[PDB]
């Protein structure tokens, strides 16, 4: 009953980040607060537009905005990145608790090299207001027209005409 | 059994039935049925006679099977609709599935085979509870889901209920078996009108409640379980046999007695629903109940059966029971026909 | 229910769980939250008789959402014709089929 | 993949370990050798009789007790709920009723099972 | 509907038949009864897990803890029958008759 | 009710063999149902006489079903009156007589003649007029 | 059937808007019959307990009449409510559905051709 | 193979059910039932129902059926009624191995099996849903709601269990 419209593979050939999981996790805190604006725009689209195909343009933007976050640290102290994500990779659960010294060394550069700051606890979990230009969807669920409710009761109650009206009972 | 334990056991049985009538969730409906079952068996076990053990075992096997079979009707409806709300369900096989599942609890179709035997084994007071209170819970579900029922399937189950329930009643000596066969016959009358209009399905319920409380507590007051034992009660207390014959006539449905009010309204409804052959046949089978009703009435008070010289002690002493609510029970169960238009209150 | 005490005194006993689009732990969804929400709001204040036919579209869509009968039949017919064709060597699956 | 593979390996290990414990010892059983041992004397024909109620009574109490504890496995995740007060009250209820069932069962003889 | 759902549904139906088609051991009958609920417990888990009815993960335990309660009643009646009669036969469990 | 639909599809007093086949199928199925019940409630002590019991019940019910099949159809064929209720009445009595033959008693056959013939008229009465036994909920 | 009408608050024996109806008059013939039922219970109440029926425990059957009358009275108001309610939304429906209730034509018996059957 | 692994577990579930439903010896029926009890857990495990799957092992395999063995040890009909003892049980066991073998072949060929319901014989894996559960196990969060939203069920389930122990001793007390 229609077409499941799918985007062509052309727009899907977007640059994808090629890094192991521990690389993301090691720099996750220093990535979330510093690339929030496109991230919030994309994920606002995901929950508002409610359709995957609508947020394709933003989908490549966050991936792109990940790459220019993953490039200056190469033109800066990529060496403290190496052992830090290596040590995190050694952990089975990628626990930060064991590898804190390399975290400090990693944090020391970005405080001065790019001048970033480590986000505090709860800061990343804060709900943030994202400023966008796209209009809000009208019917994200594509709802149809709604059946009209049956008319309500109205008018004052009057005594039953001629009583119960059940066989010979007068009242 | 300790009275405090007995009171609690009845309290849960009442609450379990109350739970069924007040639950909008199918799982909770099942919860009420099972925990009502969970406390029904010990009450039947109060006397603890080998006949009772046979009766309780029979009662549990059929009720547990029906309740377990009820789960699939919920599960299948869940599977095809994902709705736990007790409403018009969405599967003919599931609708069919529960209809016999609930019918076995009520005992209308051949399912009814447990109803007589369990009553025979267990005590008179327990039979009163089983045949009156334990019929509200299965009826409560049917009233709510009446809009989804297949008319042919339910009308049939009602038909064999009055048909067989009345037919075998002619061949019962023990009063307990007579009452159960009457119960199965009365089960058909309410169930027949159930798909059409639920209002007088209830009206039949409270009315049918009234005689069965009236009859059983009269029988308990008589302390008699057989026809011959009932016959001797004329010598001790002729008055009680007089009221019992009024209720026996009333429960038979002769006007202007109360028992005519349900049947009259039942015939009126399906006549409005263009079903006119169906009411006629049930009315014809209604006389079948009246026959052994008359036979008991003939043995009880209309005639005067021989007594035993040992009855003379019974004259000297007196009854210690309080038969609570018996006075208002029979009066409300024999002359309420003039107050028929009050059924709109049920609506 | 037969006696809707829940409505009278307004204590929620079971209806929190009767349908899957209600409040859920950690606000995580069911499989067909989108569909059943549409069907529910379609069939509110309407009545069982009218909602059976008027909101039919929202129903079978929602039923198909959780049963997934015709979708599975669609895949079955796709797969059935595939093996009825590739076994004859008429079309060869591309590399992305096999990785 | 590995789970039933681990289950599979143990069962074969057990079966072969009894297999080489069964065919290897060169079974040479006779009639008196296979006869039941009853303290060195004649068996009178038994092990087919009911055993009162105490063994059954404790089994049912254990079964009922096992069912309530089944209701309270999810407590470790229950503590992670948002509304602890309702969870604290409710979990306490199951335990005190578990106590009450034990309390009644104790008071009305019960655990002092029949002899 | 997926092939597996037949396997539980047919499992119940054949379990249902064994519960009704009797023999001489109502002990064996109780086995079909608790097997009957096991399929009910098993199948209920499939839909609820499949459809992500998170709050409905409730009832597989709830159905278990109540179906298990009937075992307490049923097995207790078993020994009661096996005390006034000694055995668990069903043909002899007909003292009611009339 | 496809099996029952077979009888209704064939016009009255036309293709008598089809009507007889449809009628005897109704009787055979009905005899099977009651025979299976009788085996259930009443134990057929030995299996072989159990097949004898269901054989008798099915053979009887088929005979009434078959005989009513011809007598109803041929009478309508002979008298060229399909709407006439008497067509079923003679067939109904004819079926009742066959029951008497199977039980070997004139009294039961005579009783079955009157009752079944009356009902056979009544069901035809309903088919012509439009009587419904299991009426759908109308009001 | 009124099982799900809009506004029915559950477990409400006498809804408030039912007060807009003429209350049953204190000697309504239906009400006194309800009082009859209370008395008729009283006479037999002494009968089972083997007491001097009519003149036996004036307090006992006196309470019976009182209880039956009040429980009767509230029942009658509730009974009058549904019949008034049943007729009310009835009338509101037919005005809302004129097409399903045609006004049958006005023809006198003069033009009506009613065939006549002699008794002979 | 692993294509239709859940097809397998469902199959032993059926034959395990046919085992005890064929009314064999109550211990042997218990053996057949626990076999079905064991295999059924794997079906739930394959769907992610680890907590539900492990419970039936705990309170149904190691739970109910253990006390079932007591009554079997209490009943002890004078001779074992193992499969060789009777011929109807063989017929019941043999029969119950046919129709489910028939309809799987019916379902494996054209998949249009219409017994009672319409049913697809497609691979078990299809009906699975794709989507991450994050860090919260959906099964665990559902059950833990016992003490958050399942307040009403907790009272009724607890109260019935309390009534469960009062009845059991009362019926077994033998007056
Ligand atoms: C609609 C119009 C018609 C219906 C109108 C509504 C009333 C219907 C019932 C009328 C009376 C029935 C009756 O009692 O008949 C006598 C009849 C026989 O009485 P009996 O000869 O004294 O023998 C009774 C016992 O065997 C004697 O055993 P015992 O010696 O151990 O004494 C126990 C007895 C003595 O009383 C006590 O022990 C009191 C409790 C003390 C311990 C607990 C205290 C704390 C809790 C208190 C709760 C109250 O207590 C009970 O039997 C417990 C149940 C009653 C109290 C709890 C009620 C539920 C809560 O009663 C029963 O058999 C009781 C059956 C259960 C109740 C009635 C069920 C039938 C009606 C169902 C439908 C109702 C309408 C639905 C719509
Ligand atoms: C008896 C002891 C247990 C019940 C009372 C104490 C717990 C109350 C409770 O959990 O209420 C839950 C609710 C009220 O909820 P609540 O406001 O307490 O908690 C809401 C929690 N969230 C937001 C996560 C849903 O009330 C009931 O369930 C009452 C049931 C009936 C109780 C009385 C039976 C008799
Ligand atoms: C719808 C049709 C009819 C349906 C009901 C029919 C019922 C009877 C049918 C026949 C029954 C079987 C045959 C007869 C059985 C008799 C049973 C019996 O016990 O009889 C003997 C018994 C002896 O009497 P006893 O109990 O001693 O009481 C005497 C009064 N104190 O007698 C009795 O116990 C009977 C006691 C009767 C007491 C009557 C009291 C009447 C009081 C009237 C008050 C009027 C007030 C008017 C006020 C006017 C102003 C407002
Ligand atoms: C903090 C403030 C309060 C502190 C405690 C104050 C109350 C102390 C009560 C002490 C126990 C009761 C009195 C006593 O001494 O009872 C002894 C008796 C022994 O029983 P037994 O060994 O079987 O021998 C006799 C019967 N044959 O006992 C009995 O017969 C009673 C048997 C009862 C069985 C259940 C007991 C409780 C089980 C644990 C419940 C859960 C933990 C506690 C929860 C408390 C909640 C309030
Ligand atoms: C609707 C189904 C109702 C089933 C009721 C089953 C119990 C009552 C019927 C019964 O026991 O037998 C009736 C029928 C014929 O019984 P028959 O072989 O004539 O033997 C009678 C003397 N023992 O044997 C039956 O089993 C037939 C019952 C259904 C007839 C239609
Ligand atoms: C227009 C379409 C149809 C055209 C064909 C005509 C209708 C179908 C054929 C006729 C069916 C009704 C006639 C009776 C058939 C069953 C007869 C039967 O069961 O006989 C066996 C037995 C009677 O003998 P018994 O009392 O057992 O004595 C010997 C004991 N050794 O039985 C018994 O003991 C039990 C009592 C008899 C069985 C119960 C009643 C069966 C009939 C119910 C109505 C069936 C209506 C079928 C047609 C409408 C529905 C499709």
């Amino acid at each position: 009953p229609g077409i499941v419209e799918l985007p062509t593979l052309e727009d899907l050939k977007v640059q994808e980040v090629k890094v192991s999981s521990s690389v993301l996790k090691a720099a996750a805190h220093h990535y979330g607060a510093q690339c929030d604006k496109p991230n919030k725009e994309f994920m606002l689209c995901r929950w508002e537009e409610k359709d995957p195909r609508r947020c394709l343009e933003e989908g490549k933007l966050v991936n792109q905005c990940a790459l220019d976050f993953f490039r200056q640290i190469k033109r800066h102290c990529a060496e403290p990145f190496t052992e830090y994500w290596t040590c995190i990779d050694y952990s089975g659960l990628q626990l930060f608790r064991h590898c804190r010294k390399q975290q400090a060394k990693f944090d020391e550069c970005v405080l001065d090299k790019l001048g970033w700051v480590r986000p505090d606890l709860g800061e990343l979990s804060k709900v943030t207001k994202v400023k966008t230009d796209r209009p809000l969807p009208e019917n994200p669920y594509h709802s149809r027209a709604r059946p009209e409710p049956n008319p309500e009761a109205e008018g004052d109650l009057k005594p039953a005409k001629h009583g119960s009206r059940l066989f010979f009972w007068t009242m | 059994m300790n009275p405090i334990i007995y009171t609690t056991l009845i309290m849960t049985v009442m609450s379990g039935t109350m739970l069924v009538m007040i639950s909008s969730h199918w799982l909770l409906i099942w919860i009420g049925f099972e925990m009502n079952l969970l406390a029904m068996i010990p009450v039947l076990m109060k006397n603890f006679n080998p006949r009772a053990t046979e009766a309780a075992t029979k009662y549990f096997l059929t009720q547990a099977t029906a309740s377990m079979m009820l789960m699939m009707a919920i599960i299948i409806n869940l599977l095809y609709s994902g709705q736990w709300t007790i409403t018009k369900m969405f599967n003919p096989v599931a609708m069919t599935m529960m209809t016999m599942a609930l019918a076995m609890k009520l005992g209308l179709s051949p399912f009814h085979f447990w109803v007589p035997e369990v009553t025979q084994g267990i005590s008179l007071q327990a039979g009163l509870l089983l045949l009156t209170w334990q019929k509200l819970a299965p009826l409560s579900v049917l009233c709510q889901i009446s809009q989804s029922i297949n008319p042919n399937l339910m009308l049939t189950m009602a038909m064999l209920s009055i048909l067989i329930g009345g037919w075998g009643g002619l061949n019962q000596t023990q009063l307990r078996k007579i009452m159960a066969y009457s119960s199965i016959a009365h089960m058909g009358w309410m169930t027949a009108v159930l798909p059409y209009n639920t209002t007088m399905t209830i009206l039949n319920l409270l009315i049918y409640i009234t005689m069965t409380l009236a009859m059983f507590m009269l029988l308990i007051h008589s302390s008699a379980t057989t026809t011959l034992s009932l016959s001797h009660t004329w010598n001790k207390m002729p008055v009680i046999t007089s009221l019992m014959m009024v209720t026996l006539l009333s429960m038979g449905g002769l006007p202007p007695l109360s028992g005519f009010m349900p049947k009259w309204m039942i015939i009126q409804e399906m006549t409005k629903n263009e079903s006119i052959i169906m009411p006629t046949l049930m009315a014809m089978t209604a006389l079948l109940n009246l026959y052994f009703y008359m036979r008991l009435a003939y043995s009880s008070s209309l005639t005067m059966f021989p007594s035993t010289n040992n009855m003379k002690m019974k004259w000297q002493f007196e009854h210690t029971k309080q038969m609570k609510l018996l006075p208002t029970m029979i009066v409300l169960s024999t002359l309420v026909l003039p107050m028929t238009p009050a059924l709109s209150s049920l609506n | 229910p037969f006696f809707d005490v829940q409505k009278r005194l307004g204590l929620d006993l079971d209806r929190w769980m009767t349908i899957q689009s209600a409040e859920q732990p950690h606000k995580i969804p069911g499989r067909c939250h989108a569909f059943e929400k549409e069907w529910i709001e379609c069939a509110h204040g309407i009545g069982g008789i009218r909602a059976e036919k008027e909101c039919k579209i929202e129903f079978d869509d929602f039923v198909e959402c959780l049963l997934r009968q015709k979708t599975m039949k669609r895949l079955s017919a796709i797969k059935r014709q595939r093996d009825k064709l590739i076994k004859e060597g008429k079309y060869t699956p591309p590399p992305h089929h096999l990785g | 993949m590995n789970i039933m593979l681990t289950l599979l390996t143990n069962v074969t290990l057990a079966s072969l370990l009894v297999l080489i414990a069964f065919w290897l010892p060169q079974l040479n059983a006779y009639s008196e050798k296979t006869s039941p041992y009853e303290c060195g004397f004649d068996p009178m024909g038994s092990a087919r009789l009911p055993f009162s109620m105490k063994f059954f009574l404790v089994a049912i109490t254990f079964l009922l007790f096992d069912l309530e504890i089944a209701l309270l496995l999810p407590l470790p995740w229950a503590s992670q709920t948002n509304n602890l007060k309702t969870m604290l009250t409710m979990a306490l209820f199951l335990l005190i009723l578990l106590a009450a069932s034990l309390a009644y069962e104790w008071t009305q003889k019960g655990l002092e099972w029949a002899e | 509907m997926p092939l597996v759902y037949m396997n539980i549904i047919m499992a119940f139906a054949i379990a249902l038949a064994g519960l009704l088609m009797y023999r001489s051991h109502l002990m064996s009958s109780l086995l079909c009864l608790e097997g009957m609920m096991l399929s009910l417990f098993i199948m209920s888990t499939l839909i609820i897990l499949n459809t992500h009815f998170t709050l409905a993960n409730m009832m597989p335990i709830i159905l278990l803890v109540f179906a298990a309660c009937e075992a307490a009643l049923g097995l207790s009646l078993l020994v009661m029958v096996s005390n006034t009669y000694g055995t668990d036969y069903v043909q002899n469990l007909n003292l009611l008759q009339c | 009710k496809t099996l029952l639909h077979k009888y209704s599809d064939i016009p009255e007093g036309t293709e008598c063999h089809r009507k007889a086949y449809a009628s005897t199928s109704i009787g055979g199925a009905t005899g099977l149902i009651v025979s299976a019940y009788s085996i259930a409630l009443k134990p057929p002590a030995s299996f072989l006489e159990g097949v004898a019991r269901t054989g008798r019940y099915t053979f009887t019910s088929a005979a009434i079903g078959a005989i009513f099949g011809l007598t109803s159809c041929i009478s309508a064929q002979v008298r060229e009156k399909p709407d006439d209720p008497l067509n079923y009445f003679i067939g109904g009595c004819a079926g009742g007589l066959t029951l008497g033959a199977r039980t070997r008693s004139y009294g039961i056959g005579a009783a079955a003649c009157a009752y079944m013939g009356l009902t056979a008229a009544l069901v035809k009465m309903g088919q012509l007029e439009g009587w419904q036994v299991f009426a759908e909920p109308k009001v | 059937m009124m099982s799900g009408r809009p506004g029915r608050v559950p477990l409400q024996f006498l809804p408030n808007e039912a007060r807009s109806l003429p209350p049953p008059k204190l000697t309504d013939p239906r009400l006194v019959y309800m009082g009859f039922l209370g008395y008729c219970s009283g006479l037999i109440d002494n009968a089972i307990r083997r007491r001097p029926v009519v003149s036996a425990g004036l307090h006992r059957q006196l309470l019976y009449v009182t209880s039956f009358v009040f429980f009767g009275y509230y029942l009658l108001k509730r009974q009058d409510y549904m019949y008034a309610l049943r007729d009310h939304d009835m009338f509101a429906y037919v005005k809302s559905h004129p097409e399903d209730f045609p006004e049958k034509d006005k023809k006198t018996y003069g033009e009506i051709l009613e065939e006549f059957h002699p008794v002979r | 193979m692993t294509m239709y692994i859940a097809f397998i577990l469902s199959t032993i579930f059926v034959i395990g059910f046919v085992g005890f439903s064929s009314k064999p010896s109550p211990i042997y029926g218990g053996l057949g039932l626990i076999v079905s009890g064991g295999v059924g857990c794997g079906i739930v495990l394959n769907f992610g129902g680890s907590f539900l799957g492990l419970m039936v092992f705990l309170i149904y395999l190691g739970g109910m059926l253990v006390v079932f063995g007591y009554t079997t040890a209490m009943a002890t009909e004078m001779y074992p009624e193992v499969w060789v003892s009777n011929k109807t049980v063989f017929g019941a066991f043999v029969s119950g191995l046919m129709m489910e073998f028939c309809m799987v072949y019916y379902a494996l060929k054209e998949e249009e099996v219409e017994i009672i319901f319409k049913f697809n014989g497609l691979g078990d894996w299809v009906i699975y849903d794709t989507g991450d559960s994050g860090f919260f196990s959906e099964e665990a969060m559902g059950i833990a709601a016992l003490y958050s939203y399942g307040t009403w069920l907790v009272i009724v389930t607890g109260w019935s269990l309390l009534i469960g122990v009062v009845v059991i001793m009362e019926i077994t007390r033998g007056n």
